[PDB]
RNA sequence: AAGGGCACCACCAGGAGUGGAGCCUGCGGCGCGCGCUACACUGACGGAGCCAGCGGAAACUCCGUCGUGACGAGGAAUUCCUAGUAAGCGCAAGUGCGUUGAUUACGUCCCUGCCCUU
């Protein structure tokens, strides 16, 4: 089962990039992430950051996408897009912490590195890549943004539509609030997925289980 | 009853000699079929095959040269025998026949007359 | 698809643009008859081939 | 015959027909109106090696040999600056391979991709009042083609890398797949969504 | 406010990078800049071919052998740039020289600046 990467630029395949994605270290003389829960007092204190400190979000996106038999599988790969501009590839074996304090201590390491490396393979884990994402990605790939004020879909059938040599990558603000334009400059359209407004995880189980279905997986 | 030239590229420089003879092609001492850039080779066949390999029956041409690099030398030959070639038309044969040899000349490129 | 080509006349000489970007009086070349003005991209003098799927679009200043 | 031989080969293909590497130049079309007075393909030539200056006017450049214009484009990424006596090599070499993919003229092969290669509505990026929207420009033919030759050698260099194959190869295998259509082509599959785009900004 | 202009410390279209590693070296302080060496097959090794200029050079070419078996090609940032030039290459001299040799620009006032005149 060959593991999906960028470099690859052929294969049919599903593409999420969590965007808006809040990874920050905090200071303190160690390193955190900024966060919600140690950090509302001071994030407050500045008048700022107000839920711009939700790195759980993508943590929770991420044990979602990677737990998800479509990763399993081999035909997804994701990606991270932070609010400060820095654009994430996730080796898909790589089995991510499960708590998020084990989580912060990596990301604050990632961050600070660049890239995450196997102890023992050669190929990384999580490595920091340069935008735009637009180069990064397959040749003929449909490109959509989530969204709750979009024409609602069902995923099954908007995916039998793809080309037989098109990729499709998916868009995820993973974040609590905001304008759904984080994206507007590479989307070809946007996309709802449900009648009630979903959690960016929850849009992500949504979106693979569809994939999951029209792919045949099981 | 000779005539020279000499043609010029970057760093390099060529000698021709003109007289009238057997029809033989000399590159330092050396017949023109050893010319080693060796996928430049065409390139100086070019003054032969723009023209006719007919009035190259009379004549010879011994060249030599010195300097430059590996393409500087082949550039500068096939100017030099280009030159040379219509000097000697032009001075031992009909006038006409130094035009057309001129504008045929011209006609597929301008490095073989102006350096 | 209905692929039309067309030939410049007049390059404008004022104009006002965005950067790049230039507005170009065409011929038509099916018939001498419509003249449109146009958006080319890359640098263009006169007399050429265009290749035009849009037939109208009447653009203006970008 | 004169003093020093001269071959067969050499005095026959030569005087007679001027042709390529040795390949015709004679009946290779154009088949795009437009592009043509862009692809040079007329004045015949032996090798493409042409020391000539097309720098110094604006479009001197179309004057130039689509052949040698192709052999000037692989010479890149500063590891492969000047070396163009490579270029000519690989060159003479692809053309070979693609004739034995096709017989045809691999230098009809290599018009073509470059043919059905330019893009026709490229997108400029119009103001849009701060989440930018890009507007549907259409795209001068001496830009076609200069782009072409950028997409199908980035292609070609870029296309095979680590791999068992040669840039010869590689770029017989873009020119081949670009000189038909038929999504496997690097350059094609690009220039379908370049285009996708502008009729998205209309 | 108006009309002209000029400019990659502007824009329109690219190249080469710098900002990543260790080390060398200068500067700061008690992080910053110039560099050197690096992470193969468009290669390496062996023959062989064999060409400069300033004061039988290397890259390179051909024929063979080998056969994919800290740093894994550099974040946010950001510099310079229009032909024998850029880059590559080596050479003499205490900065110069030649060899191989390009892609892109030669456009505009949309933007940021400045200049002119009103």
């Amino acid at each position: 089962p060959p593991v999906l990467t960028s470099k690859d630029k052929i294969t049919k395949r599903m593409i999420v990039v969590l965007a808006m994605a809040s990874l920050e270290t905090h200071k303190i003389d160690k390193y955190v992430l900024l966060n919600c829960d140690d950090h509302q007092g001071l994030l407050k204190k500045m008048g700022r950051d107000i839920s711009e400190a939700r790195p759980d979000i993508t943590h929770q996106c991420l044990l979602t996408l990677l737990d998800s038999p479509i990763n399993k599988a081999g035909k997804l790969q994701v990606y991270i897009q932070t609010s400060r501009g820095i654009l994430i590839e996730v080796n898909p074996t790589v089995r991510i912490p499960r708590t998020f304090k084990r989580f912060s201590g990596l990301m604050v390491q990632l961050l600070h590195k660049l890239s995450i490396r196997s102890v023992n393979s050669e190929e990384k884990l999580l490595k920091v890549i340069k935008n735009p994402i637009t180069d990064h990605l397959p040749t003929k790939c449909r490109k959509v943004t989530l969204s709750f004020d979009a024409p609602v879909i069902r995923v099954q059938d908007y995916i039998e539509k793809l080309d037989d040599d098109e990729s499709i990558c998916v868009f995820v603000g993973a974040m609590a609030r905001g304008k759904d334009n984080f994206a507007d400059e590479y989307v070809d359209e946007k996309v709802g997925l449900s009648n009630y407004p979903l959690s960016a995880s929850v849009a992500c189980s949504k979106f693979c289980h569809g994939a999951e279905d029209a792919w045949n997986i099981l | 009853p000779s005539v020279q030239t000499f043609g010029k590229k970057k760093s390099a420089t060529a000698v021709a000699h003109v007289k009238a003879g057997k029809g033989l092609i000399k590159v330092n001492g050396s017949p023109i079929t050893l010319v080693e850039p060796e996928i430049l080779r065409f390139k100086v066949y070019e003054p032969l095959l723009l023209v006719g390999l007919d009035k190259f029956s009379n004549i010879d041409i011994r060249v030599r040269v010195t300097g430059g690099g590996h393409v500087s030398q082949v550039y500068a030959i096939r100017q030099a025998i280009a030159k040379g070639l219509v000097a000697y038309h032009q001075k031992y044969v009909d006038e006409q026949s130094k035009n057309e040899l001129k504008k045929a000349f011209t006609s597929y490129d301008r490095t073989l007359l102006i350096a | 698809t209905p692929v039309t080509l067309a030939k410049v006349i007049k390059v404008l000489a004022r104009t006002g643009s965005r950067g790049g970007v230039t507005q170009v009086r065409v011929e038509f070349l099916e018939d001498t008859s419509r003249t449109i003005v146009r958006n080319v991209k890359g640098p263009v003098r006169e007399n050429d081939i265009l290749v035009l799927m849009e037939s109208e679009r009447e653009a203006r200043r970008l | 015959v004169l003093a020093t031989p001269i071959p067969e080969e050499v005095q026959q293909a030569q005087t007679e027909i001027k042709l390529f590497n040795k390949w015709s130049f004679e009946e290779v079309e154009v088949k795009d109106a437009s592009l043509v007075d862009y692809v040079q393909v007329r004045q015949p030539i032996f090798v493409a090696h042409t020391a000539g200056r097309y720098a110094n006017k604006r479009f001197r450049k179309a004057q130039c040999p689509i052949i040698e214009r192709l052999t000037n484009s692989l010479m890149m990424n500063g590891r492969n600056n000047g070396k163009k006596l490579k270029a000519v090599r690989i060159i003479k070499h692809t053309l070979d391979i693609i004739n034995v993919l096709t017989d045809q003229n691999p230098i009809q092969v290599v018009v073509d991709a470059i043919t059905n290669t330019g893009p026709r509505e490229d997108t400029t990026r119009v103001g849009g009042g701060g989440a930018a929207r890009r507007q549907a420009v259409d795209v001068s033919p001496l830009r076609r083609v200069n782009q072409a030759i950028a997409l199908l050698t980035i292609g070609a260099r870029e296309a095979a890398f680590r791999n068992i194959k040669t840039i010869a190869e590689t770029l017989a295998e873009e020119l081949i797949n670009a000189a038909k259509g038929s999504s496997t082509s690097y350059a094609i599959k690009k220039k379908d969504e370049l285009e996708r785009v502008a009729k998205s900004n209309r």
